């Protein structure tokens, strides 16, 4: 069971690009030094494991990816993953594989705020969903 | 490049479109048919052959008024896809506009939306017109509001809409329809221009020399203040403004999203001869409260931002020294925490007069989008309105009936009285 | 020898980059195509600080034109001289800044900066031995101020030996022209003090002033105020440009008048101006010139000299003049009116004189000062950033972009130990 | 040189026949007596005069449907030897067709097959046109395919079949046809193209605004399906596809050879100007499940091979952009086993128009051929259909009058549940 | 002397084919009839190696055309030059191969193979010395892939001293052409590693890119493609046909190209490409044509050289141009671009020059780079092979041609092995 999130105007409640990189760092274990590398799709696929057990099949998402075919692939997985939650925000996948910064800031607020609706608490160790 | 997509929700939002359109085609050179004998782009898609058509859909939720679209002289202007209709109108019902009528055609009209974005380029956003007391302008804007910004989000939005006066009203329930839409729209919408019915009416009798304006005359006059609006993206300019620079320019706070559209000069031919009409005379013109379009007093408000849109015949300076003088008089006074209030923005092209109208031909005219505490008034007006209602629960079985909560009315009116603090709260001036 | 690198960002830039373009064409003797038809050998000799030359005879200007939206470029395009860019080099966006600084800097912006930075290497690569960069631009908007700053920053961190330049057209005191401008160029100052060598301050106020008194134009135009802002533009670097008596560059000048890293935000001015009927009343002598430029009326800052101190003054004189005359001049005005001079900068008039008049002249003369008087505009800008931060106003546009309170403060106390640095040296005995 | 020869069977198969013959003739400038005032060949062969003739075999088991084809406008087009006919039909019985009556005829239909391909020098093969829900089209068919797969083998054959609808019947018996014909066909069939009446029905009152739609509509949208087909045969093109291509890019396993085919744009006069209709609009029209002409969902599905066939002003740079953008899209899902799913030709030939049509002219077209797992749901539908009738040996009677055994229900709905376990096994990802 | 012959198998290598050869008729002043109407007696000199001279002053291409269906083939007799071809040279089957390569290699395609050796064996004994054969085909369908490496193993076992060079235009990364083209691909790729000197891989989302970023084309058509890669074609062979300063031809390019026998696999790159009103703008100079050549974006092939290190370069240069500025120009993109260069394989720069321009220009230039890189390419493929194979998807349709799955297997573990082969060299100091 998911919910569904929506942010264009509002104020006091959006993390400065600093802050939202210190969480994604520390909640998946990563070195991220740039918004614009979340564009490979494998944290987001990783962060869909932690809220959602199960749900998509890790084993075929590429956490090295360089390629923008294989972030493409990421994006495929975590598609099908936000389908069978029935998440009805569409993804700007041409846009995000670009890696342009605008949105995939964009993209990251929404699933903090999609994070936060869901999230239950549970303790996740991601080294072990990534190998 | 930078298109701008119209939508025209319910018979204000469709009879107000039909004036722009005519509008923007006298000023494209754009026939009845989409032909033209390329700045236009923007607001128009253009065919294999020599052949235009408005990047727009209009809907509403009953046939009649749209059927006068489809079979009146710009039949061949709009697509048939563009056109959208429904069988039972929402009967000045928030709840069936939002519900029990809308939910059935939300999908159609999203879709068609999606489809005229594909074909954009650099969609900067959308362009709303409705009014807020019917039950298709309130339920069914409200609810493609929502959707709007789920699918796009970022792209700004902007509303025209004919707010209803104090001592003029239409329906019975127009104070619940208006405080549940701007209750639910609220957080979805970046900018939303006021206009009132009352306070046109006035300006056509005054200084039009009009003994009986009709609905057609205030579209008209709303056409006008659009054109102005859009202009910058339309034509070249010297000092250019392109509609994101408005909500960034006019919204203090995100909640405060409500200024008021001004319009001058509106002369008759008797009247436009017999004065030689300077840029201050015009900008002196608008700030005065008379020739403004919202029946509220800005003597007894602050302004927060003013934006002033010239056009035509006008010189920088000129218009420097005309806003330096109002800034000196007595009687503009501005918040405390903005010591610079206005933004403004020149466009060569004068004004474009439609044949057969009632304003005269100028060399230049300006719009004044102003943001005032003054409006406040208004929004305690409704409330007490929808107060002496709600005591009584009258109207109420209809909402319940539509599948609405009654709870929900109790929320709406409780974000309204937030707002209405949120006004009192900027009005004070700073401490220390 | 001595490339320079030109550079356009946002409207306003982009506006003053034409008509600065359409001069300088004009001078060395180069029509809308590109083509020489000019009379002298000496407008070729140093074709090469501003135009690459192409195959089939032709220059093209090495300037680089940046805007996040189409429209003032598509203008640019069009207008008389829009055909002699480089098609290449006109880079623009879609999406436009919003009159955000953030958007500028940070998004928009940054989505387009990395195009910008290339064509910018190339033009570096082309040439022989780059002197720097000039970037013209607007600190009140969002795309010349925000995404400006951006490329000053970049520019400066790939080739930080070089001479890095601009001329910012500033918010004036009587009347905004937006309603964020406190923010924008609260925001900008900060870079500018950071990244550019020297700033030149200009002001629309002015300008109209100078139209108005000076000019005598009932009716001046955008055009007319960029025509006068180019012609100073064109002063700076004549001395590069044609042979003179006392050669100056943008190095020595950046010498004379920085005696601090800091300080280099100076007040430009240009004579002789006048009317077409009260200029056949007057003698175009050196000391007309003089007293034309060391007055408080003909600076296209918004402050008054004569409420502080000029730290240096440079005057670059163009046309066939006696250099014992100009010494007599500039002595003149240091002498009598020394209270204006600070006291621990003997001599601090700079001279430079090249033999090459503009057209239709017969001499000429640009005033660079640095005046302890520009304080005022930062203060007031300083003044009108408190009120509106105080109660958040307008924030959210900025913060919704991912920028924090933190930069905003930090912005503001940077400029206020500006100020505070440029009333020490005032007060300095 | 490369030869393709059409058999018309039972009424449907004929009267698609019909449409697909007289576009031909439109289509190659071949006059309804077989005169022209090259490329026609491989459909035509050529007498000593002026005079062409259908490579075709039309057969019913009954005369009325073939008479009409007689006594008709294009009497004189066909040689009187192929146009083959019975005179009692199969009754709604596929026993009927494959055994009792079936049996009397085949050897005659078979006769009149090999003396058309005795005059080819290079026979692609065979195109068959049927239905599954008739005792000809069912019963007939099977036992001609049976035929064909012994005295060719090799040679690739396609079958354009009307398959039934969930909820659009015409006959009683229509499940136990369906079945039977499916079960002893599969083994003997290369590719089978399904097409349902009531999509077509959908599309022709949605997106041609007929209010009433006549068989003669879908034959007509059927035979420019057909036409862009064989299009990359019949004309010279960029980037070409020949009838054994499909086959090999189609059928990723010797049973899952049921693909679909949805054409792009079907518009009329009044909705053909007022769009530009790009390669990329109609590719995304061609997705989208609204278009389709089967009454299956692929959002349900996962696609296995899409084969794209664009015909007239395209440019293949075009086509890649507009494919690579639709690789991204969530609604559209492909298999794990096939990173490479689509197959893509363009033809330069635009689809011609029959004088009277019900479609407008357009300068692109395209036809989709795609094989997904969606189709599984209507196999599963047909089952259950069986399994109620059976469970109560419901007309089953006739169908052991006409010497057919019972086991033989059961063998062929066996098989068909093995078929349904197929794409089932087939849908799943790949572990590790 | 020195006589090439040329191939051509399938769609996609015939079309490409019949743009060779209108641009080389063109080149040596040959029309549509085979008859000579050049001016200068350097068109003739070496008009040999491409064309036969048949009775009464016409000339011939020294092609041979093959295919499993009859329609391209009629569609060239048709087309502009079509006339000019031998007749008896067309060798076509009648069934197809239903992109298919075991239908290519081992049964359609068997069928017709013999003929098609006879006449090659044939153009071989007409020429005086014959330099080797150069086919044009894809890898992705099944004729071009199928029987043109069946063609390519018989030739190279007839005439095993001889260079065999292949232009193969190879599957892309974003979207697929065909279903089974990874299977395809990876059989072809097993063959041309043992059987063929050189490849030169041209991929056509590399092709359209170019046309719309750099050649500006809106709306490119095949046609436009397939005259890039004519135009680098022609440039290859250059040095051979006409008189140079330092002469290249085919067998020293491999040498200076090819360290080890299966790392023969190219990216090739053409100078200079512009838009009609972009290229008055430019000046076709030495550098900038070097400059041009050395990037990213104008690689044929669907790689980044940037992601890997060129082993070996080499360039060839058409026109009247310095020596010493090439030598220059080769010497500054080594030695700035160090870390994008194999370190054990010191001045990795082969350089060629041929006095003759091609037509409409003053300069020109070729460039084929040896690039680890392209190892990418291989490992997309070999990947998408296994997707397809774990599953045994689509196996019959080759299964059923007789093909069994352990050649299936040995293809994979080949195209494996050329991938650590290049991995190990990139990563060896
Ligand atoms: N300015 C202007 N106002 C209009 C026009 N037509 C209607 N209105 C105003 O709009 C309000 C009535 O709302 P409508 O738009 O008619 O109602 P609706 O949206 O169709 O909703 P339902 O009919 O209840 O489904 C009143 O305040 C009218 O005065 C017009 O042409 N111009
Ligand atoms: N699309 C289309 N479908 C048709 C047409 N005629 C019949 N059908 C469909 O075909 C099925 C009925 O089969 P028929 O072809 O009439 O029967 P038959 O093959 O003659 O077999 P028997 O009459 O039982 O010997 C139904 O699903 C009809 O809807 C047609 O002209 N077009
Ligand atoms: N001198 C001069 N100033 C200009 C011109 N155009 C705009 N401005 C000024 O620049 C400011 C607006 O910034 P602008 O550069 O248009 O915004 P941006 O495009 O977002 O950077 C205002 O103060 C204008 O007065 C011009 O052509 N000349
Ligand atoms: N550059 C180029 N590529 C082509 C051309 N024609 C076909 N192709 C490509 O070749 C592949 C199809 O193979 P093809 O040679 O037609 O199949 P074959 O005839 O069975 O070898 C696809 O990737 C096409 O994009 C052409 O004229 N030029
Ligand atoms: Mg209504
Ligand atoms: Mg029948």
């Amino acid at each position: 069971m998911a919910v569904n999130v929506y942010s264009t105007s509002v104020t006091s409640e959006n993390l400065s690009r600093h802050d939202m990189l210190a969480w994604v760092n520390d909640s998946l274990h990563l070195n991220y030094t740039k918004i614009e590398q979340l564009c490979s799709g494998a944290a987001y696929c990783q962060f869909m494991d932690m809220l959602f057990p199960g749900c998509v099949h890790l084993r075929k998402v590429k956490f090295q990816a360089k390629l923008e075919h294989e972030y493409i692939h990421n994006f495929k997985v975590l598609q099908a993953a936000f389908k069978k939650m029935g998440v009805d925000k569409i993804i700007p996948v041409e846009k995000l594989v670009k890696g342009k910064f605008q949105d995939n800031f964009e993209f990251i607020q929404w699933f903090k705020k999609f994070f936060d609706a869901n999230y239950d608490g549970k303790d996740y160790n991601p080294l072990l969903a990534r190998q | 490049m930078r298109e701008c997509i119209s939508i025209h929700v319910g018979q204000a939002g469709v009879q107000i479109g039909n004036a722009c359109w005519e509008l923007y085609c006298l000023e494209h050179g754009i026939q009845p048919d989409g032909q033209m004998p390329d700045s236009f782009n923007t607001f128009f898609s253009e065919t294999g052959a020599g052949k235009h058509v408005p990047r727009a859909v209009f809907v509403d939720l009953e046939p009649t008024v749209i059927d006068e679209v489809r079979t009146g002289t710009y039949r061949q202007l709009f697509h048939p896809e563009q056109l959208i209709t429904g069988k039972e109108d929402a009967a000045n019902n928030y709840a069936r506009g939002h519900y029990t009528i809308g939910k059935e055609i939300i999908d159609l009209v999203l879709d068609r939306i999606r489809k005229l974005a594909d074909q954009c380029t650099g969609l900067q956003g959308f362009l709303v017109f409705h009014s807020f007391g019917g039950g298709t302008g309130s339920g069914f804007t409200s609810l493609l509001m929502e959707r709007l910004s789920v699918d796009y989000g970022k792209k700004s939005k902007l509303e025209f809409s004919i707010y209803p006066a104090p001592q003029v009203s239409t329906a019975v329930v127009e104070p619940y329809n208006s405080i549940l839409t701007t209750h639910t729209t609220l957080e979805h919408s970046d900018c939303a221009f006021m206009v009132d019915n009352e306070a046109i009416y006035d300006i056509c009798r005054r200084n039009l020399d009009i003994e009986r304006p009709t609905y057609t005359n205030l579209n008209r006059l709303i056409s006008q203040i659009v054109s102005s609006i859009t202009a910058s993206l339309r034509f070249d300019g010297a000092l250019n403004v392109d509609l994101t620079e408005f909500q960034t320019n006019l919204v203090p706070y995100p909640r405060i999203h409500f200024p008021l559209a001004t319009y001058a000069p509106v002369i008759s031919a008797e009247k436009a001869y017999h004065e030689q009409l300077s840029v201050a005379e015009i900008t002196n013109a608008c700030f005065e409260p008379a020739n403004q379009m919202v029946k509220c007093d800005p003597r007894h408000g602050k302004y927060m931002a003013c934006c002033l849109l010239y056009r035509g015949d006008v010189v920088p300076k000129d218009v420097n020294a005309a806003i330096a003088t109002i800034k000196t008089k007595r009687s503009i006074q501005f918040v405390d925490w903005c010591p610079t209030g206005f933004k403004v923005g020149i466009n060569y092209q004068p004004p474009t007069v439609v044949p057969g109208g009632d304003l005269a031909k100028v060399q230049r005219a300006v719009c004044m989008l102003s943001n005032t505490t003054a409006i406040a008034e208004a929004w305690a007006r409704l409330d007490h309105k929808f107060d002496l209602m709600y005591a009584k629960r009258a109207f109420v079985h209809w909402y319940v009936g539509e599948g609405m909560e009654e709870g929900e009315f109790s929320e709406a009116r409780e974000d309204m009285a937030a707002l209405e603090k949120d006004y009192e709260e900027v009005g004070v001036d700073s401490v220390e | 020898m001595r490339e320079i690198v030109h550079i356009q960002a946002g409207q306003c830039g982009n506006q003053i980059g034409a008509k600065f373009w359409e001069v300088i064409s004009d001078e060395h003797g180069i029509d809308p195509t590109g083509s020489y038809h000019g009379d002298s050998d000496l407008q070729l000799e140093r074709i090469n600080v501003y135009y690459n030359e192409a195959a089939g005879n032709k220059y093209v200007p090495r300037a680089i034109l940046v805007d996040l939206e189409p429209g003032t470029m598509d203008s640019v395009r069009s207008g008389p001289f829009g055909q002699i860019f480089r098609p290449d080099n006109f880079v623009f966006g879609q999406s436009g800044a919003g009159n955000n600084w953030a958007k500028g800097h940070y998004t928009e912006g940054a989505e387009l900066v990395d195009s910008v930075l290339d064509v910018v290497r190339k033009e570096s690569e082309s040439c022989d031995c780059l002197q720097g960069f000039q970037l013209t631009h607007s600190l009140g908007g969002g795309t010349g101020s925000g995404m400006g700053t951006l490329l000053i920053s970049k520019i400066r961190e790939e080739y930080p030996d070089r001479i890095m330049n601009t001329f910012s057209v500033v918010p004036s005191p009587k009347v905004s022209d937006t309603v964020v401008e406190p923010y924008n160029a609260t925001l900008s100052v900060h870079q500018l003090v950071e990244n550019t060598d020297e700033t030149y301050c200009i002001d629309n106020e002015a300008l109209y002033d100078i139209c108005f008194r000076t000019l005598k134009l009932t009716t001046p135009t955008y055009g007319d105020l960029n025509h006068l802002v180019s012609a100073t533009m064109s002063g700076v670097t004549t001395c590069l440009r044609f042979p003179g008596q006392l050669n100056a560059d943008l190095r020595k000048l950046a010498v004379n008048m920085v005696p601090f890293p800091r300080l280099h935000f100076f007040m430009p001015g240009f004579a002789p101006l006048t009317s077409r009927g009260s200029q056949q009343y007057r003698a175009l002598t050196v000391p007309e010139l003089t007293q034309q430029m060391f007055d408080a009326k003909n600076m296209m800052a918004a402050c008054d000299p004569r409420h502080g101190r000029y730290l240096t003054v440079a005057a670059v004189f163009r046309g066939r003049m006696s250099m014992k005359e100009v010494d007599e001049q500039m002595l003149n005005v240091q002498n009598k009116n020394s209270s204006y001079f600070v006291e621990w900068i003997p001599n601090n008039v700079k001279t430079a004189v090249c033999d090459i008049p503009p057209r239709g002249l017969k001499m000429s003369a640009t005033f660079i000062g640095n005046s302890t008087a520009i304080q005022e505009l930062f203060k007031r800008i300083s003044e009108q950033f408190t009120a509106m931060f105080r109660r958040k106003a307008f924030l959210h546009w900025y913060t919704g972009e991912g920028m924090d309170e933190m930069e905003f403060t930090e912005a503001e106390s940077n400029m206020n130990d500006l100020v505070s640095e440029y009333q020490q040296y005032q007060d300095a005995t």
